[PDB]
This record gives C-alpha cells, structure tokens and sequence, in this order.
C-alpha cells in the first residue's frame, strides 16, 4: 500500500551525478521495501551495470523491466541494445522490431537497426534503415554509418556527398572533418583535403589521426621538414606506433639522411613485422644505399605480404640484377610487367636490364610498352631518352 | 520429468552446501594462519612476554578447521552418492525418451553424450553446468527457429549456477520440442 | 488508486515580474505531467502533457501572455512549452541525460552528463557548446543587477567552481572538497552572496565584492663497417642465406611430419585444442586438462582421454575417461589427482592422449613434466 | 582574488541539492534567510533546516524527502 | 609471504626492492622485463598470496621451481663436537663437511660455537660461518652481528657480500649500496662488489646506473659473463642490435658454448642485418639445447626469423613446433593466433589467444589481440574484459586506451 | 652502360589501423656457474637413482 515509486527522483539524481555508490544503496533500500515492481530501481541498476564492464546482469535486469512493462518501447530498446553490446545482432534486430511496432517515430531504433544490419552484411536493408534514421532526426553517427556502408559496399563517389552533407551542419565534429579529408586524399584532390585537415587542426592541434595524414600529404609534395615538425608535434603522445615511424623514416630518406632513415624504418618494422609498407620502404632504402643483400630480403618479405603489386617485383628484380642472378631478374620483371598497369618505371628498368644483357631486341619492346603507358621524375626522363637514342 | 528433477535438486543442494562449507573453511584457514604468524613473531622475539591466550585462540581455530574438514569430506561422499543415483536416473530418462519416440541409435548417442557427461564432480566442472550447456546448444542449433530466444534463453556457460530452474526449463523444453516432431543433428 | 509524486518545482510570474509580483507554482509530477498551479496553491490553472518524466525545470516570462517552460527529462531531452501547445513539439536531444538547467535571458544552458555545457536557443537550435575538465555536479544561476551580470555557474567534480557567461570563464574558485549545490542571491544583507555545500557536508559561504628533438637512434663504427662488408660481399650473403633458408624449410617440414606421425601437437576439420596444467607441491598434484572445441558451430560427441604414466612413480585413479559433449567455444577443465609414489624425488613425464572411441590413433596429445614431490 | 571568502565549515551535515535550497525574505525587515529541505546524512531522515547568518536557527523533521 | 622483516611497510618509491617498454622488451610479470644472466638469487617480483604463488607456474618467481621453504662416511650423532672443536685443523674441515655436504645447520652451529669459544672470538672465519648458519636458519640480525664483528677483524670480500645479502634480505638497498662503496674504498677495483651494486640497481630498476656499474666491471674484467650479457641485452632491445652482436660475439670468443648464447647470436645477426651467420647460429642452438623449453624457444625465434622473411607458412610450422615442444608457451599461442587470423580462421585465433592469456596473464599482447578481434566482430563485453586486462598488463599502452575509450563510449 | 632507375618515393601510411601485435623475440638469458652446478648436482642424483 505505500506509494510504488517514492524515490525515483533521488535515484535519478544520484545516478546522473556519477555516484553509483549511494544510488545503489538507495536502489537496494527501495527494492527491499517494495519487494520489486519498482521498474526504476531495476532500470537504473541495469544502466549502472552496463556502465561497468558487465553487460550480462544489465541484460537480465532490462529483461525484468520489460517483463514489468510489457508495452514500453524504451525497455525493448534497452534489451535489444544489451543484446547488440554482445555479439548477437539478429536477436537485437528482432527485438528492435518489436520496439518499433510500439513506437514508429524515433530515430534510435532505425540507427541501431542500421548498425546491426551493417554487422550482418545486409547492405540494402541497412542503407534504407539509415536513410529513414536521417529522415526522422539527422544525427552525426547515422551519417558516419552511412558513409561506412557506402565505403564498404562501393566507392567514394557515394561517400563524398554524404560526408559533405554531414559536415555541412554541426561542422565542429573532428571525426567527420577528418574522415572527409581522408576520403579526399583517397582521390586526386589534395587541396580540399588540406582544407579539411587544417579545419580539424584548428579545433584540435594535437589530433594524431589528422597529423598523420597531414604529414603524409606534406611528404608527398616535398618539403619534408614541415612534415617532420608535424610529427614532432605528436611524437611523445604515440612514442611506439609503426605508421608514425615509417613516415618519419621516409622524411629522413627524403633529405638524404639514409642511415637515420634506416634506423626509424627498422624500429617501425620491429614493432610491426607484418606491415608490407615498412618492408617495401626498407627494401627501397637499402637499394638506394647500394646494399643489394638486405634490399632483396625486405622486398621479398613485402612481396610475400602483398604479392599483387608491380613496383615490388620491379625493385626485387633491380636487387637481383646486382646479385649475379639475371634469370631471376628476368622472371621477376616478367611478373612485374604483367602485374603493373600505370607505372612506366618498370618498363624502363626492364629495358635497361635487357639492353645491358646485350639483346637490344626486347629492350625496344619494353621501351614501346613504357611509351604506351605514358611523367615527372628528373632521372627517369634522361634514361628514357638515352635508352631511346641508343636503340 | 518430475521424479527426475528431485534428484537433480538434491544433487545441486549438496553442491551448494559444499561450496558454502569450502568458503567457510577458507576463513577458518585464514584465521589459523594469522594467529600462527602472531605466534611465530612472539617466538622469534628474544624478550619474554605473556602469550595473552593466543594459544587458546589457536586451539579453537584448529578445532574449527578440523570440524570443517570432516564436514567437507562427508559432503563430498554424499555428493558422490547423489551423482551416481542421478546417473542411474538420467540413464532411465534417456531410455524412456528413446522409447517414447522412435529415436534411432544416432540421436540416442547424442542424448547419452549430452546427459551423461562426467564420472564425478570437481570444483571447476559439475554435472549441472555441463548438461545445461550441452542442452542449450542442442536446442540452439537443432530445435529452435527464433533468434530472440536463441540469444536470450539458449545461452551456454560453464559456471556453477545459482539455481537449477534453467536446466529444468531446458529439459522440459527439449522433451516438448521433441514431441512436436523435432529431430536432433550435429552441424 | 494510482497517484503520482512531484519531483521538480519552480515558480512562474503572473503579470508584473518585479520583487513584489505574484508568482504561480509549476509542478512536475512523476507521471509525465506539468501542473501550472494557482497563486495560493489550491487549484490548477493548466495541465501540460510531456512524453517523459521531467527532472529539471525552467520558467521564463509571464504566465498569462508569454510563458516558456523548459523541461529536462530522464530520457535526455529538453522540451519547451509555449502558449496554446499542450504538447511541446519543439524538442532538443542532448545525447546524454541533462544534469542541470539554468535559463539565461536569451540562451538556455544544458549541462550534460558528458561533462560539458551546451547553450541552445529557445527555438530549438544549439548556438554553442563548451567543454568541462570534469563532471558537472550542480548548475545554478549567478545574477547581480548592479553590473547586470547573469552568468551560469558550474560545480565541477574536480574540487572547483567556475562561473560561466556566454562563452568565457571567470572567477573560478577552489574548495577543500567537490561541491554538490550552489546558491547565489541576497542572503543575509548582501546582494552578492553565494552559498555552497560540500559533497561530504559542511558549508562554504562566499561574499562577492562589489569591485569585480626526436629519439632517432645513433650508429657507431660497427654499423658502417657492417654496411661496407655488405656492400662488398652482398652476393655471398644472399646466396648463403638462401641456402640456409632452404635447409630451414627442410628441417621444419621434417619436424612437422615427425610430430604429425607421433601426434604430439596439442593444437590439432577435426577441430580441438588441449593443454594440461599442473598445480600444487607435495605428493598430490592437481592435473587439470583444459580442452576446447574450436569451430563455428559443431559439437564433438565421441572423444576420450587416456593418460600414459610410469605406474611405479605416479598413482592415477582414473587413467582413462570419456569427455563431455564439447560445445564450440567453452573451455572444459577436466581434472585428476596425480600422486607421487617414489620416496626419493623423481620427476617423470606424463603423456595425455585425446582420441576418438572408434579410432586407435590419438586425435592429439600433450606432455607434462611432473615437478618434484617434496614428500615425507 | 575576486571572491571574498566569508565562512568555511565542515561539521555542518547539509546534504541538500541545488534545487531544494532557496533563500528569500521570511520575516520581512530585509533579512533574508535560506530554507533547505536537507536529507539524512545518508537520506533516511528528511529534515527541513533554515539558516540565518551562519548559525542554525531551526531544523525540524519532515514527512518525506523534499 | 609468511616472513616479514622489512621495517617500513610502504616506503618511498625508490628505496625498496619490493627502461624499454613491454612493446619492445618481453616481460615476465606486470613489469620486470626479462633479464640476461639468470642467477639462482633472482626473485624477479614476488607473489601477493600463497594461493597466487601456488596457482602460477612453479618457475615464474625463481630460476628453479619454488619449494615450500629454502654407507655414510660419518654419522653426525656419534661424534662429540666438544672434542673436535679443540683441534681447529680438524674442526674447520669438519664444519665445512657438516654445512655443505650434510646440510645440518644446527650441529654445524654447535660445532662453530664451540670452535669460536675455543679461539676466544678472535678469528673472523668462525664468525662468518656462525653468521651463515644464522642467515640460513632465518635469524638475519643475529647474522649481521657476526658479519659486522668479522669485518672489524679483517676486511674480506666474502664478509662484504655476506652483509650485502643480509641487508637485501631485510629490504634495505641503500644500506647495501653504502656498504658496497665502503668495500670498494677498501678494495679499490673488486669485480664482485661492482657487480653486486649493479644487481641492486637493476632490482630497483634504474638501468641508467646498472649499465655504468656493469661498464666498470667490464673495465676491470672484460670477460664477465654477467655484465656482458646484461649490456648486450640492453643494447639489443634499445634498437642497437649490432653492438649487442659484438657483445655476444665476445662471449663466443671466450669459449662459451651454450644453447642460449647461439640463439642470442642468431637473433642479433638477423636483426643487425648479417644474413650469412644468422641461421647457422640457430642450428647450433637447436643442437645444444638440453631441454624441451630451450628447443621451443629456439623454434619460436626461428618462427620470428621466418615471419620477418615473409613466408608465413614456415613461421606457422615453427610456432606449432614451439607448442609441440613446450605446451605452456604463451607467445607461440599468440603469434600462431595472429597468423591464423591473418589466414582468416577467427575462432582458432580466439581460442589460441584465450589459451595464451590464460597461461600468461602478465602479458599484454594476447589480451589486446582478443579485445581487438572481439570488437571487430562485436561482443563489446568480452572486448572490455580483455582491454582492461591489457591495460592492467601494460598500463601505458596507446591502442588499449583508444579501445577503452571507444568501448566506454558505446556503453552510453 | 645503363643503370636501372629506382623510385625516390616510399610508401607512407595515411591512417593508423589497429592491427594485432605479435609477441617479441626472446633473448634466452645465460646462466651463472653456481646455477649450472646446482642443476647438474640435482640431475646426477636422479641419474644415480635410476642407475642402481
């Protein structure tokens, strides 16, 4: 006969100030007095459990709260969310459906159905559900999940529009700006990428995920010292990260500091022995340093990690040409020219190998293949014309 | 399914009593160790001093520890007897299920594997958790078509439960979904 | 009957809005309803329907002609109530449950559970957001009419209180303990009193004065000599390393085939994984075999474990036993009690074979070097 | 140093909230008191306490938590 | 655990015994990176409770498996020690026999007491022997008394090292260091004293002085296996494998012929980029290994060489052989699970990472990888329970922090 | 007399992706002389026990 929810306000005020100690005591007292049926000493207790690592007792207590209020869309939403926090997404979908047939006007059900169908690789239903989630109430996370769908399924041609429309409003989210800048890097545009990365860096100066891409873009267009300073900005925050040290080694390899680049690249390779980019960089630098015994080793590793590349086999063949193994260089160059489409350096180097082998016959074939493929490198220009005039 | 559940409940009551006896023996052993360390400190010291009846507390704690050890031994014996009787009962129940429906040798072997898992109980794996996991999985992959129940009720773990209601629910549900026409499989 | 409880309560101005005006109550029932009361607290003037239980309330204006009622609910949302609207129809979600609500003459601040403030407009469009270094325990209003300063406060959980105007911080204070409630008004006889209560109790009353480069490694002579040797003798190194790699592949394949023959791999279609742990000194050791089925969804029905020991050194009670139905994903600990029989310390290996019941070749195996006895 | 400190005490068990604590005039004559419905030291004993100056003048029990 | 002798219970961090991060240097406990030159005095951390010490591997806190506490030529119960004590020529050898052969500390102490009273307490040797009897009976202060009284008679390196042991047993590093510097003031260039100073500095884990003192040992000895091994390991792990290769080629030059030395030479040769002498060293190692754990470690390192070369199948075989040879090899489990998830088999990787994290909880890689794969598929509860244990293992990690932030954000 | 031309630009990471880390190569610690002597004296007793 006492009032059922006597102290829901006090429990809510203790839980909302991040106490979780006095709130639990008041929850226990209320439940002991009311013998259950409170529906908010169980709800807040389950939310507290979910705040801790445990997502099992949270699911149990949300089940009890759903049993108490069988027609209450929020309880079904919370139970499906406790499912989705575990690995079960089909059951999460089937509980979100019931939560939707009691409330057809909320964005959370549609956003969560989208993120579930994403984990279930059902992209039509996920895409349509997230379009709905936008139309009900546009949120940043729905935009992010839609961009993720359009990236996984197809091309950036569908993601650039969504990310631009997303950053259009609420443009202070670093994730949206940075992801749109990254997707600009993924395409030919290097200017708007710099624009959005600088927009991010104004808000957060020490953003590691943005500093990395900005330094990459800088390294691409020379001026290695600016990228080196960008990396100095974040070096202490991430002192052991293979990508940072790989980019720093490429910085030091740009300005002819080959030893201080081998150092950084080997350090990054030790912290990630399965990363083909660092292996390719080590092979390239050991080629430039004229060592030709470690270059082959690192390039063969990077081949064994990403075999469907053209430049890898070209560099391995250049390492084999100076290792007194010309037949292996022949077959490696054949692999490369078969596996390369838009890099004439491979063709020119194979023409050089052939002409140095005394053939001069197939060297013309490789020269014609290169000239069909084609344009900026200063030293690939001269050998282009020298192997031409001398053939 | 009803004179069979009482044996399960007797077994589980013995298991819970054993866990309580062991967590009490833990505290008694900790007390004994603390008083023993105090006495060792009094021993290493040169200067004489009253024992302050520390030896009496040690004797009392030792009596408590011996009593609890004997209690745990007797509970282990009772638990073993209950486990053997439960093995006989579940043998009979699998027999009556394989006759009550025209169960072939394959499904009878599956049932014998799921219901007769162990030879005795240990402080890490018991009959309840193992048969519960096996039955939850057999209902998950063969006899259920709703994913909501598959994820809510039909889950499997290997920790000692706090009640036997889930096991009994799963056994009754197994017999039920066999009655409607279900059949067992492995893949 | 099913009554309700009142949780939030503020007042609302009738027509004058001065120090002598008449104010009317506004109650927030636990049932999702807002009761706009009478000047003398006996009859109802209005009943407003809200979609969720309110937690915080803000009343702006005069009730008869221009009232604005902002309600921070438990579902993490601010609902505004205007004239003629029984339902808000202008809602704003915060993403986190609002821990406070203070109304500035034009901007409405909402304190988030994410340790920040969010200034919105009374139409339902956020205009700014500021980040706090720690949690927000209580937000009140600091208003002095001499300088016209009407700024929101913040009782942060990091033992400080910072007064916030539109965007700038000022007059940040410190406290010996984090503070749960702050009030600013004409307490005593001072127009600028601020009284604050510590999370642990106690009171702190403050009177405001009216006169307000990298770690790139180094390389020594050893490195340049080694690189010179590599540059002058790279071909021999390449050839001999390739020969060594060929011989290493040969020997690794040899040992892998020998292990497959003896079936000595504790990890080996037919998915399983077993490893045996030994625990305890003294003549009696606890030997627990952790066995696991590693497959998507396929149980393994007929398996059995057989121990191989030296019957003169170890007394295994049950050196052979069936294993339960192995459900994919669960580690089954199957334990036994090994006991050393030798009066002298002798450590001998114990083999374990997991095998089908219709086959005679072990599915997999494991080894355990039993430690010394420390007997009696 | 804009905030002139007046009183710092730690024995006053005042576990109120930012909404159940309000100051106003309560006997005229331009002397504002501060009335607060304070919970128990834990939340068991609802007690209404009013403050004038910085000494407690009246605390009296309350039916339920304000 | 059951013996408390340190005066201070919670002394200042830096004055009690009770560098490269776990992302580079392998570890044995929550901290305590792996050392060179295992000596039978290594404690390398200590357990908290008897249960934890029992339920862990027997050789995870000592170079040897932990115990519970640390015809015949002559029958000890037949001879009257009061008559052999009169003859010191017999008494000294008889005490050495009783103490080091029969291990009868009580009768040894009886003989030593009668002998010391026969010599009117004027020979430091009997004082040192009584002090040793005490020290292994448990009485440290009663042993420090005799060691001090023996130092007063005649300074010897023996008594200095004995007092160092006594002081380290009472958890007093800064007293042992002052005593060692006093001894070096007596003996200006002793190698054992400098090595004890370096051991104490490494137990306190400030390597920047242990390297200096090991370098002093080198300036004195230059064949010291301890200092050479320690400086070599430190040189290898701080991304300078060529200097470590030199330091280990030194031990190779001095006739040392082990399985550990040759595997070390292989790691150094490969990581210092000397591909001609790399795999033959691993072959000599596999040849010299007198165990099943040494063979497993050599196969583990060969798998590391292979995965650095590419050809993940060879590394797969080497890790599986490391498992075949030592079933409780957690690094092999972790690496084999990484290669499995590289192939695609997620459940195999999950089970193997669970096994690794069950065998070695103090490691951070199995927990981090399990949390990563879980989060990749979902199961944010398991991801949290694993990333939190990762943060418990390597608390200054970076990816673990981002994982925990993302998880705690998903929970609201 | 033509020398093969090598690209002057390496591969640069443009995002940090959480990859499963491997355990690190383990330098087998050497032993002392006392430890070797103790282990050999411990195993010699076993050998004599088995050889009687």
């Amino acid at each position: 006969f006492p009032i059922l929810e006597k102290q829901n306000w006090l429990i809510h005020l203790y839980y909302i100030q991040k106490d979780y100690e006095a709130c639990k005591a008041v929850i226990k007292e209320q439940l002991q007095e009311t013998h259950g049926l409170c529906e908010y000493a169980i709800y807040v207790q389950a939310l507290i459990f979910r705040l801790e690592g445990n997502i099992q007792e949270s699911l149990r207590l949300f089940q009890m709260c759903a049993f108490l209020s069988p027609q209450c869309a929020d309880n079904l939403k919370q139970v499906a969310r406790s499912l989705f926090l575990l690995g079960k997404h089909k059951a999460a979908i089937e509980v979100y459906n019931e939560a939707a047939k009691l409330n057809q006007k909320d964005w959370e059900i549609c956003h969560n159905l989208g993120v579930c169908y994403i984990y279930l690789k059902q992209f039509d239903k996920a895409q349509d559900q997230l379009h709905n989630a936008l139309h009900l109430n546009r949120h940043d996370l729905t935009y992010i999940m839609l961009g993720k769908i359009f990236l996984l399924k197809g091309d950036l041609d569908k993601a650039i529009e969504i990310y631009k429309k997303a950053v259009e409003f609420s443009p202070e989210n670093t994730e949206l700006l940075t992801t749109l800048g990254l997707l600009y890097l993924q395409l030919g545009i290097y200017q708007k990428a710099f624009e959005h990365l600088g927009n991010t860096l104004t808000y957060d100066p020490t953003n590691y995920k943005a500093i990395l891409a900005a330094g990459s873009m800088m390294q691409t267009h020379g001026d290695f010292d600016v990228a080196l300073t960008k990396y100095k900005v974040v070096a202490c925050a991430v002192i052991e990260s293979p990508p940072l040290w790989n980019n720093i080694g490429m910085c030091f390899f740009g300005k002819k500091k080959y030893v201080a680049a081998i150092s950084c690249l080997k350090r990054a390779n030790y912290l990630a022995p399965l990363d083909w980019k660092i292996l390719y960089n080590l092979g390239l630098v050991h080629l430039t340093m004229q060592q030709y015994a470690s270059a082959f080793h690192f390039l063969s590793a990077a081949i064994n990690f990403q075999p469907k590349m053209g430049e890898l086999y070209m560099l391995l063949a250049v390492a084999l040409t100076n290792l007194e193994d010309s037949e292996n260089a022949k077959r490696a160059y054949e692999e490369a020219v078969r596996l390369d489409k838009c890099n004439p350096l491979v063709n020119l180097n194979y023409a050089v190998l052939l002409y140095n082998q005394g053939e001069k016959r197939d060297a013309l074939a490789q020269y014609q293949e290169m000239e069909k493929k084609v344009s900026s490198s200063l030293e690939f220009d001269p050998e282009m014309v020298e192997v031409a005039q001398k053939l | 399914l009803e004179e069979y559940f009482e044996l399960i409940d007797h077994h589980f009551e013995l298991r819970i009593n054993g866990e309580k006896l062991e967590e009490l023996l833990s505290e008694r052993a900790v007390q004994f160790r603390a008083i023993q360390r105090r006495l060792l400190t009094r021993f290493k010291d040169k200067t004489p001093a009253p024992l302050q009846h520390l030896d009496t507390l040690l004797d009392g704690t030792y009596k408590q520890v011996i009593a609890l050890a004997d209690a745990v031994e007797e509970n282990q014996d009772n638990l073993f007897q209950s486990f053997t009787r439960l093995k006989s009962a579940t043998h009979l129940v699998i027999l009556l299920i394989g006759l009550w429906q025209k169960l072939s040798a394959d499904q009878i072997a599956i049932l014998e594997a799921a219901f007769l898992p162990l030879q005795q109980d240990t402080q890490e794996l018991g009959w309840e958790e193992t048969v519960d996991a096996a039955l939850s999985h057999l209902l998950k992959t063969c006899l259920s078509k709703s994913s909501k129940e598959q994820a809510l009720n039909l889950n499997s773990q290997l920790g000692i439960p706090k009640d036997t209601s889930q096991l009994k629910k799963h056994i009754t549900l197994f017999c039920d979904r066999l009655a409607k026409g279900g059949r067992l499989c492995l893949s | 009957r099913r009554q309700t409880v009142i949780t939030t309560m503020t007042t609302l101005k009738k027509n004058l809005a001065d120090e002598d005006a008449v104010s009317c109550l506004v109650l927030g029932t636990e049932n999702k309803e807002l009761l706009v009361l009478d000047p003398e607290a006996f009859t109802i003037l209005a009943k407003m329907s809200l979609p969720s239980v309110p937690a915080f309330l803000e009343a702006s204006g005069q009730f008869d002609v221009e009232f604005r009622l902002a309600a921070a609910c438990r579902n993490g949302s601010i609902y505004i109530l205007r004239r003629d609207s029984k339902r808000p129809k202008y809602c704003i979600e915060l993403g986190a449950q609002p821990v406070g609500l203070v109304g500035v003459h034009k901007v409405l601040v909402v304190g988030s559970n994410q340790d920040s403030l969010h200034g919105f407009t009374y139409k339902g469009k956020r205009l700014w957001t500021v980040q706090m270094p720690a949690a927000i325990l209580a937000m009140n209003l600091l208003e002095q009419h001499s300088r016209g300063l009407q700024a929101v406060m913040a009782a942060l959980a990091n033992e400080e209180v910072r007064i916030y105007h539109d965007k700038v911080l000022l007059n940040v204070i410190r406290t010996p303990e984090a503070v749960t409630s702050l009030c600013f008004g004409r307490y005593g006889r001072e127009d600028n009193t601020l009284i604050m209560t510590t999370l642990g109790g106690g009171l702190i009353i403050k009177i405001l004065k009216r006169t307000a480069k990298l770690n790139v490694p180094r390389k020594t002579r050893l490195y340049v000599d080694q690189t010179l040797r590599e540059r002058e003798a790279g071909t021999a190194m390449h050839r001999t390393f390739q020969a060594d790699l060929y011989l290493l592949r040969l020997r690794a394949a040899r040992a892998y085939v020998q292990a497959l023959e003896s079936s000595l791999s504790p990890v080996s279609r037919e998915p399983l994984k077993l490893h045996a742990v030994v625990q305890g000194l003294g003549p009696t050791f606890k030997l627990t075999l952790h066995l696991q089925n590693t497959s998507t969804a396929r149980p393994i029905l007929g398996l059995v474990v057989c121990f191989l020991y030296n019957e003169v050194l170890y007394a295994l009670p049950r050196a052979f036993f069936k294993v339960p139905l192995l459900v994919p994903g669960l580690n089954y600990p199957l334990e036994t009690f090994v006991k050393s029989l030798s009066d002298k310390g002798i450590s001998d290996i114990i083999k374990v074979l997991v095998l089908r019941e219709g086959q005679s070749t072990p599915l997999l195996s494991a080894h355990i070097n039993m430690p010394m006895s420390e007997g009696l | 140093s804009k905030w002139l400190d007046s009183l710092s005490d730690s024995m006053a068990n005042i576990h109120t909230f930012s909404a159940c604590l309000a100051l106003a005039d309560f006997h005229g004559d331009g002397e504002y008191k501060l009335a607060m419905g304070d919970l128990g030291p834990d939340g068991r004993q609802p007690r209404l306490k009013v403050l004038k100056g910085h000494t407690l003048v009246s605390q009296k029990p309350l039916p339920d938590l304000p | 655990i059951l013996d408390e002798n340190a005066i201070a219970q919670v002394p200042r961090p830096g004055t009690s015994l009770k560098g490269p991060s776990p992302a580079v240097r392998p570890v044995t406990q929550a901290g305590r990176p792996i050392t060179g030159f295992l000596r039978p005095s290594t404690q390398s951390g200590r357990p908290g409770t008897i249960e934890q010490a029992i339920k862990t591997p027997r050789t995870a806190y000592t170079a040897r498996p932990i115990a519970s506490s640390s015809g015949p030529f002559i029958n000890l119960s037949r001879l009257n020690l009061a008559k052999y004590a009169q003859k010191p020529k017999l008494a000294k050898a008889l005490f050495e026999y009783i103490f080091h052969h029969e291990n009868d500390v009580k009768t040894a102490l009886d003989l030593a007491a009668l002998s010391t009273e026969h010599s009117q307490y004027k020979d430091w040797w009997w004082k040192v022997q009584i002090g040793k009897c005490y020290y292994r009976l448990g009485l440290y202060r009663e042993a420090e008394k005799q060691f001090k009284s023996a130092l007063k008679q005649q300074e010897m390196v023996d008594t200095f090292l004995y007092l160092a042991k006594v002081y380290i047993s009472l958890d007093q590093p800064l007293t042992a260091l002052n005593l060692f510097k006093q001894g070096l003031d007596k003996f200006p260039g002793e190698v054992t004293l400098l090595c004890g100073i370096a051991r104490i500095y490494e137990e306190m884990n400030n390597i920047s002085s242990a390297t200096e003192y090991y370098k002093e040992v080198l300036k004195q000895d230059n064949t010291h296996v301890e200092a050479i091994a320690c400086i070599g390991s430190n040189h290898f792990y701080t991304d300078q494998p060529e200097v470590a290769l030199r330091f280990y080629r030194r031990l190779l030059q001095m006739g040392v012929y082990n399985c550990q030395l040759f595997n070390n030479l292989g790691l150094c040769c490969f990581y210092a980029q000397q591909y001609d002498m790399t795999l033959t060293s691993f072959e000599r190692a596999l040849s010299l290994a007198e165990n099943e754990e040494e063979v497993a470690d050599v196969w583990y390192n060969l798998g590391h060489v292979a995965v650095g070369t590419g050809d993940t199948n060879l590394a797969h075989q080497c890790f599986r052989l490391a498992l075949v040879s030592n079933n409780q090899h957690a690094e092999a489990y972790n690496n084999l699970a990484v290669l499995e998830m590289r192939r695609g088999h997620v459940e195999q990787a999950k089970a193997l990472l669970q096994t690794a994290s069950s065998l070695a909880p103090h490691m951070y890689e199995p927990h981090f990888n399990f949390a990563t794969i879980s989060d990749k598929i979902g199961d944010l509860q398991r991801s949290y329970a694993a990333a939190k244990k990762s943060e418990a293992a390597f608390p200054d990690h970076v990816d673990t922090q981002h994982l925990i932030k993302q998880l705690e954000q998903h929970f609201a | 007399m033509f020398r093969e031309v090598l690209p002057k630009q390496g591969q640069l990471y443009v995002e940090d992706i959480t990859t499963m880390v491997l355990c690190k190569p383990k330098l087998l610690p050497l032993k002392s002389l006392t430890l070797e002597k103790l282990e050999k004296m411990q195993q010699a007793a076993q050998d004599t026990i088995h050889q009687q």
